[PDB]
Order: C-alpha cells, then structure tokens, then sequence
C-alpha cells in the first residue's frame, strides 16, 4: 500500500523565555496511514501525560496531529520529540531549538 | 470575508482489536468546533469552541445520532472496499470523508464538496456541480453506479445549498468576536552565521489567524523559490499559527534580501529587511 | 450542523 512519510517540527508555542512557563509543541503532518507514535523528550526521557489533538486531515487526505505540554525552558534543559511510524525503519529525533 | 465548513471523517479498520476505530471533527475556517472519537469511554459530540457550547441539548443528541449512524455506515464500507479491491481481511485500512461549504462575504454558496478516500487515495467526488460523480476507478465506479441509481447526489444537493449554509451563517455571528477576526502575524527576521561565507536569514511569521499566508523572500527584487526553506504552517496551540521562511545567503549581501509577507490580518503586504 | 442522510459505497 502507498506510505507516506512524517514531516516533523517540534517548537514552543511563544519565543523561549528562559524561566517562563509555555508549551512545547511536536507537530506531526503529511502522513499516512494514521496510526503513529509520538513522545516529547526532557533531557531524553519521556514527559508523561502529553496531550494531542484529534485526527484530522489536509485537502490530499495526508493526516496532522499536534502533541503538546506545558514546559519552562531553562538554558540547560534539552528538549525533544520522538516519532515512529510505519514508514521509518527506526524512530525519529528531532531536538527542539528554539531558533526553528 | 469568504468562510467555509467542514465535517471530517476517519475510519480506521484494526483486525483482531476490535471494530474501526472512527474520529470525526468540524470546522469553521481554521477553528475547530466539534469532536467525536469512538474510543472515548462513553462517546458524545463535544463542543471545542465556545460559540458552540450554546447549542441546546437536542443539537447535541441529533449530532451524537448521526456521528454514530456515519461510524456504522463506515464500518459496512469498510467491509465492501475489501470486496471491492479484492484484499484479505487481516490488514488495516482506512476510510475518509468531508463534506461542507464555502460562502463569500456575502453568505452566498460559493461551493459545496463531499468526497471520499480509501487507504489515502482518491475514492469518489462529488462534482461542483452538486449533480455528478468522479470515480478514481472501477470500484469507485460501482460505488457511483449505486448512488446514481439512489440519486444520492440530489440529497447533498439539498443539503449543502440549504442547511450548510444557513447553519454556517449561524456559526459565523455567533462566533462573531473570533470567527470574524483576523489576527496579523508579527513578524521578524533572524540572522544565523554558518560559516565565514554564508549566513540564514529567517523570515518569521507569529501569532496570525487565520492560517493561509504567504511568505517569500527575494533577492535584488526577484523571487527565491527555489533557494527558499519553507515550513510548512503549524498551529501554536492558542488558535493561532506560526511560519518560516529561510534562505542562505552570502556574508555581506544581506541588506539585498527582503521577506514579503502577505496575509488577510494586514492591510497591505508587508516587507522585512534584516536588522542588525 | 451535520448531514442527516448518507449512503454506504
Ligand atoms: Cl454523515
């Protein structure tokens, strides 16, 4: 069957502010089939009770998700997210930079 | 200006843990206003706007009907596409739809849609016509024969023209503080050394509503499409939604660059320059 | 609102 590949961005909802409460965003789009596995990372671990969105999709049927939580960076903190789907012969880490 | 509705529609067979799994969501433009899941533990259309929450109980039972009603419907398509495309019945597949309705300024129909999908590909469109059917093959087209034959096409007719729009126009002045505002992007550039050669200049759009934008950098006043890094337009989580735009360009020729920025929020498009 | 009637494929 046709397979397509996450797009991946993962970011904060206002510019970083080391110290001030925000939330970090993983935003999965562009893929099909649905099911999919997303995890947001502290310093490599996993942030429990993360929340997303409900399915949904764009105008060429490819599916977008969001995967959210409430963070405070700090200048030390490393933050990032964790994909797996289908498509990806191993999972996929994208760092969080608060320049992207 | 133009706004639109939409209903979407996911329906995800899983052999052997249980039957499809269906999740439904609605919009007005680029806000979501109802939801249902079928794995919620005791499932009901919910509100996810506030300009909803003042339906009554009795939207609430009709929507809540229907979602379940189009959930079984799904789950006897399901069925049929196996026998359609000849597939075994082990693997997972997947159903989706949309309908809805665009109107202008006005609150005129511009255009109704309904189509289908199975497994990610084009399935069976209604035309713009609101009268005829494109099939995406001939298992679509058995599909097509059966709703010719039960002028199903006549009934989203009705529909469309009549209730989508009506209740759209609904939506619209009952959201009027938001649905009805649009919110500009702010916007900025950032310089990012890459080497002692070349440098990124980002074009940042934030915080705008609703999401289509238009973000380009040129270069002596020409377009950069192909040297340009575009995100694609993600949701911040507040409503609204952010982009960038990114080009590398030669240290030293930094003040030829200019980020044009067009979205329905500003007045005129905007251009930004790196300022150092 | 949504659409009262449908039909299977
Ligand atoms: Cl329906």
């Amino acid at each position: 069957m046709i397979q397509r590949t996450p797009k991946i961005q993962v970011y904060s909802r206002h510019p970083a502010e080391n110290g001030k409460s925000n939330f970090l965003n993983c935003y999965v789009s562009g893929f099909h089939p649905s099911d999919i596995e997303v995890d947001l990372l502290k310093n490599g671990e996993r942030i429990e009770k993360v929340e997303h969105s409900d399915l949904s999709f764009s105008k060429d049927w490819s599916f977008y998700l969001l995967y959210y939580t409430e963070f405070t960076p700090t200048e030390k903190d490393e933050y990032a997210c964790r994909v797996n789907h289908v498509t990806l012969s191993q999972p996929k880490i994208v760092k969080w930079d608060r320049d992207m | 200006g133009s706004h639109s509705m939409r209903y979407f529609h996911t329906s995800v067979s899983r052999p052997g843990r249980g039957e499809p799994r269906f999740i439904t969501v609605g919009y007005v433009d680029d806000t979501l206003f109802v939801r249902f899941d079928s794995d919620a533990a005791s499932p009901r259309e919910e509100p996810r706007a506030p300009w909803i929450e003042q339906e009554g109980p009795e939207y609430w039972d009709r929507e809540t009907q229907i979602c379940k009603a189009k959930a079984q419907t799904d789950r006897e398509s399901l069925r049929t596409l196996l026998r359609y495309y000849n597939q075994s019945e082990a693997g997972s597949h997947t159903l989706q739809n949309m309908y809805g309705c665009d109107v202008g300024p006005d609150g005129r129909l511009l255009r109704g849609y309904h189509q289908d999908a199975y497994d990610g590909k084009d399935y069976i469109a209604l035309n713009e016509d609101l009268s005829s059917w494109t099939a995406a093959d001939t298992a679509a087209q058995i599909t097509q024969r059966k709703w010719e034959a039960a002028r199903e096409a006549e009934q989203l007719r009705a529909y469309l023209e009549g209730e989508c729009v009506e209740w759209l126009r609904r939506y619209l002045e009952n959201g009027k503080e938001t649905l009805q505002r649009a919110d500009p992007p702010k916007t900025h550039v950032t310089h990012h050394p890459i080497s002692d050669h070349e440098a990124t200049l980002r074009c940042w759009a934030l915080g705008f509503y609703p999401g289509e934008i238009t973000l380009t950098w040129q270069r002596d006043g020409e377009d950069q499409t192909q040297d340009t890094e575009l995100v694609e337009t993600r949701p911040a989580g507040d409503r609204t939604f952010q982009k960038w735009a990114a080009v590398v360009v030669p240290s030293g020729e930094e003040q030829r660059y200019t980020c044009h920025v067009q979205h329905e929020g500003l007045p005129k498009p905007l251009t930004l320059r790196w300022e150092p | 609102r949504r659409k009262w009637r449908r039909w299977h494929l």
